[PDB]
């Protein structure tokens, strides 16, 4: 699986990489 | 113990109920106990074991074997004088027919020390055919405690529910007991208890779980799987005898048995599937087109001038008596009514047709001419015994009787494809 | 031999077993064949306002539910339909208009129902093991093919 | 007949028109195949699960356990298409509910 089976970290940093770039684009500003 | 609880492991809430109503010998109960169940076999097998364990005076009679009230009240006393006292009564018979004298002669028999202050059980097997006779024998057992004044408890083992035999003037309201249904968690354990000495416990119970998940949606009684799992043993233990499969292997035996179950799971509630179904295919070395065993009615042997009788009579029982000129004289003028579709035509049943229709349609299906001799009309009455056409209730005279149909077009298409014939293009409902 | 006194527990359980719905507990010990049958005539009663109907009309909708489903092993054959409907004959769940024809076959029955449109819906959440693709068909009024 | 078959080919041709795909793919023609079945009419979630496991359990040359003690074996062929976010924690307790249809 993912939690109890294999792929404990291979399928874990996928969401961490996507959540890291979203916190850096918060200053995108709508009117820009 | 071997047949009281091991048969059904879901009676833990019913043993304390029946034993509480018994008590001792000088204890009484209701004069009638109505207990209805399912399959008419689960409540019957448990009765023959529970009564034969505590050693109590009880008899077993049936209302289906006798259609008269004179024979029903006679068989009760025939099985009572043998156990009325410590010795036999010289094998003497009882001559009676009056229903009023039944409560008088029963008191004289229940006078000895064996049936003086003891509970007598009267088990009425199949108690769902009592409404066919008279409407007076139903309240007779409900008020037997007041008339006979004896410790008599009448038992009922019928399939019909209680609220269906209510008389016109009412009767006594007793206790209605309902046995629990066959649970899914308890039916798996009762089907694996009767294990043969050739196997074990864990090795034999694994072959039952693989058949319960596929037969739960099509069957529910436990007696059906008891006689079916035994027949599948000779056709499943093949790799075990040959030695190609060792013990403990439930993940490799389902692949080879999968093609062997696709041609056997579609015949539920049918004990005909045995060792004679595949035997018919061995005698068909020449032209295996004939089907004998699995749907043998589709491929049967019909005479030349008789195979067209069932085909021509099928259209005469689902078509109007006027809109029939479209298949003979095409020089008429059609109106086009709609060319409504969900009407009752071809769905209500066979229409009553005389003999004038058959005398004008068999001359068009055949090729050359046919002379209606003696052997031509012989297929009209001979097919009545063969169960191929029904009669309009009572028997008619001779001035053109009326007939109907019986079998649909389930096998008509198979015969038509052998003598070069097409019936699909002749139906009126399919435009 | 283990009840020295009385309480309010031995009197409440004895009054419930003699007052339950005896016309709704007989459907729990069934399979899926006869369960789908009693629901089939329920849908036909909404479109046919009080009028008899035979058994061949139930066979028309039997091959209608086989669609919108993946190819598996749930499909049946044909003789199982009459065997599943005959099980309700010995249970007296259908009643003729007034006459039972002797020469009637497996097509002319014009039977009806002996239930109601209230206890049939309340006996679905208490039935053990209810499939997801079957319960949705019973609640809806047949809007798909 | 022929008038409706030529229209289905145009649906698969125009399916990959917005995805900027040159050659057609079998995963794009089956999209319009479902609309043809529902043309004459949370249940939709249970439909894409049955149609997915039927195309996987028909190619294994061998057979192991993967019955009751190995319930995580059926998650291998499905996690390959998962590449979002909420399909890891929220959908974790949903897999044990869909598999209950066979258990009962």
């Amino acid at each position: 699986s993912a939690l109890k089976g294999v792929s404990q970290d291979l399928l874990e940093r996928i969401r961490a990489k996507e959540a890291q770039k979203q916190l850096a684009q918060m200053t995108r500003c709508p009117e820009q | 113990m071997p047949h009281l609880e091991n048969v059904v492991l879901c009676r833990e809430s019913q043993v304390s109920i029946l034993q509480s109503l018994f008590g001792e010998r000088h204890h009484f109960s209701f004069p009638s106990i109505f207990i209805y169940g399912h399959t008419a076999s689960g409540k019957t097998y448990v009765t023959q074991t529970l009564l034969k364990t505590l050693e109590l005076p009880h008899v077993f009679v049936n209302c289906v074997e006798c259609f008269t009230l004179r024979l029903l009240l006679e068989q009760i006393l025939n099985k009572l004088n043998h156990l009325s006292s410590s010795e036999d009564g010289c094998s003497t018979e009882i001559t009676c027919e009056t229903f009023n004298d039944f409560v008088r002669l029963f008191k004289q028999v229940t006078t000895a020390e064996n049936l003086k202050d003891q509970t007598v059980y009267i088990v009425l097997d199949k108690a769902e055919y009592l409404r066919d006779m008279e409407a007076n024998l139903l309240p007779g057992f409900l008020r037997l405690q007041e008339l006979a004044d004896r410790n008599v408890t009448v038992l009922f083992l019928s399939e019909i529910v209680w609220e269906k035999f209510r008389p016109n003037t009412g009767c006594f309201e007793p206790f209605v007991l309902y046995f629990p249904d066959y649970s899914i968690g308890n039916l798996q354990k009762i089907l694996s208890h009767d294990h043969p000495p050739e196997y074990s416990a864990d090795f034999y119970a694994a072959y039952i779980n693989i058949l319960l998940g596929v037969f739960y949606t099509v069957c529910r009684d436990l007696k059906e799987l008891r006689h079916l799992a035994v027949l599948n043993f000779p056709k499943y233990c093949e790799p075990v005898v040959k030695g190609e499969a060792s013990e403990r292997d439930t993940r490799k035996l389902w692949r080879n048995i999968e093609p062997h179950l696709k041609k056997a799971m579609q015949t539920v509630y049918l004990r005909e599937i045995s060792s004679s179904q595949w035997e018919k295919l061995q005698k068909d070395d020449t032209d295996p087109g004939q089907l004998k065993g699995l749907s043998a009615h589709t491929h049967v042997e019909l005479p030349y001038y008789s195979k067209f009788i069932l085909i021509a009579a099928y259209l005469a029982s689902y078509n109007p008596a006027r809109t029939d000129k479209r298949f003979f004289l095409k020089h008429h003028g059609k109106i086009k009514k709609t060319n409504h579709e969900k009407t009752s035509n071809h769905l209500l049943g066979p229409k009553p047709f005389p003999l004038d229709r058959l005398l004008a349609i068999l001359y068009s299906i055949v090729d050359s001419r046919v002379a209606p001799t003696a052997n031509i009309f012989s297929q009209i009455t001979s097919l009545v015994t063969l169960q191929l056409l029904t009669l309009v209730g009572h028997d008619d005279q001779l001035d053109g009787p009326k007939y109907k149909c019986t079998v649909s077009l389930d096998f008509i298409r198979a015969i038509a494809r052998t003598v070069n014939f097409d019936i699909i293009k002749y139906l009126y409902d399919f435009l | 031999a283990s009840h020295p006194f009385m309480t309010a527990v031995d009197l409440m359980e004895a009054s419930q077993l003699c007052s339950m719905d005896s016309k709704a507990n007989i459907v729990h010990g069934l399979s899926v064949l006869e369960i789908c049958l009693i629901i089939a005539m329920k849908h036909l009663n909404d479109i046919y306002e009080e009028e008899p109907f035979n058994f061949q009309m139930v066979y028309n909708e039997f091959q209608k539910f086989v669609q919108r489903k993946a190819h598996s092993v749930y499909n049946f054959e044909k003789p199982v339909v009459m065997k599943a409907f005959e099980h309700l004959q010995q249970l007296e769940l259908i009643k003729p208009m007034e006459r039972t024809s002797g020469n009637s076959q497996r097509e002319y029955q014009l039977m009806k129902l002996l239930l109601d449109n209230t206890q049939i819906m309340n006996a679905l959440q208490k039935y053990p093991n209810c499939p997801t693709d079957v319960r949705q068909w019973a609640t809806s009024s047949l809007s798909w093919l | 007949t022929v008038r409706q078959l030529e229209s289905m080919i145009r649906l698969s041709e125009a399916m990959a028109r917005m995805h900027c795909c040159d050659e057609v793919q079998p995963k794009h023609v089956k999209e319009a195949f479902r609309l043809l079945n529902k043309s004459i009419i949370y249940c939709r979630i249970s439909n894409l699960i049955v149609l997915h496991l039927r195309k996987v359990e028909e190619e294994e040359d061998e057979s192991a356990l993967k019955r009751s003690e190995l319930v995580n074996w059926y998650l291998k062929e499905i996690e390959s298409e998962i590449d979002s976010e909420e399909e890891l924690i929220n959908k974790k307790r949903i897999i044990e509910k869909v598999i209950h249809r066979l258990t009962h």
